[PDB]
């Protein structure tokens, strides 16, 4: 499971 | 490849037995709450979630804010499927991305949650990032007014996390949820957003996925493993032939009206 802030997923 | 019966059966034999949930705004639609692909006022959906544009304009934030502050919406049949998972001691955690907070009004307990996008019951300054409990905002946000700081008069913003700010520490728990899980579940999102729908990789790799979603997209479409299991079509509708595949249409009946009328 990532990291990080909320964010757009890459498609 | 397997089923959505064959899950079912699982779950009957208990090879299931600590199953996590990952849900979305689409298992509350049927209750009444915006999803947002859509009346708001905003230059594009994402913006109430965004932090420059709150600071531009606060405003459909806070309306959206004031119709989900509690006791107006109730939970629907999605919510007591999980209350019902919880009370067969079937659930081992559920992870929402939902801020409208019917997960606990279904009944299940705060120690078996994690919502993952944040709560109301906490607010932070924009700015000098000061804590301030939930209610003490509450009344303002009821009223049309703007809350501000009485440090620094910077906006004080209700606890959800926005697109840009980090993610609740509750959400670690993840760390330890997925690698005990032996079935996931995935209702109502379509798992837009990161790093929430990367958990779905998250499991071990024999571990059962069943998507009870409108569409197929995203990861578990992408990169998928042999014990997924999709049931697409209107979320309610799938759990509902979960439900009486397993067995649970009748006492569901009997909690949906019972808990219904107590509220
Ligand atoms: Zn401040």
């Amino acid at each position: 499971g990532k990291g990080g802030a909320k964010r757009h997923r890459k498609v | 490849k397997l089923s959505l019966q064959d899950v079912a059966e699982l779950i009957r034999a208990r090879a299931c037995q600590r199953v996590v949930v990952m849900v979305g705004a689409g298992i509350s639609t049927p209750s009444g709450i915006p999803d947002f692909r859509s009346q708001y006022d905003l230059p594009y959906p994402e913006a109430i979630f965004e932090l420059p544009f709150f600071f531009h304009n606060p405003k459909p934030f806070f309306t959206l804010a004031k119709e989900l502050y509690p006791g107006n919406y109730k939970p629907n049949v999605t919510h007591y499927f999980l209350r019902l998972l919880h009370d067969k001691g079937l659930l081992l955690r559920l992870y929402t991305q939902n801020i409208d907070g019917l997960e606990r009004v279904s009944g299940i307990p705060a120690s078996k949650l994690v919502e993952a996008h944040g709560t109301f019951a906490s607010a932070t300054c924009t700015v000098c990032q000061r804590p301030f409990p939930g209610e003490d905002i509450r009344a303002d946000v009821m009223a049309d007014r703007v809350p501000r700081c009485p440090v620094c008069t910077g906006v004080v913003k209700p606890d959800i996390v926005f697109f840009g700010e980090p993610l609740p520490q509750r959400f670690l728990l993840h760390v330890v949820d997925f690698p005990m899980a032996d079935l996931l579940l995935i209702l109502g999102t379509s798992l837009e957003v990161e790093p929430f729908a990367s958990l779905t990789e998250a499991v071990r790799s024999s571990v059962p996925r069943l998507l009870i979603n409108r569409d197929l997209v995203g990861p578990l479409a992408w990169h998928p493993r042999s014990r997924d299991v999709a049931q697409l079509g209107d979320v309610v509708h799938g759990v509902e032939s979960l439900v009486e595949l397993l067995g649970w249409t009748e006492e569901m009946r009997d909690l949906v009206q019972r808990e219904t009328g107590k509220l």
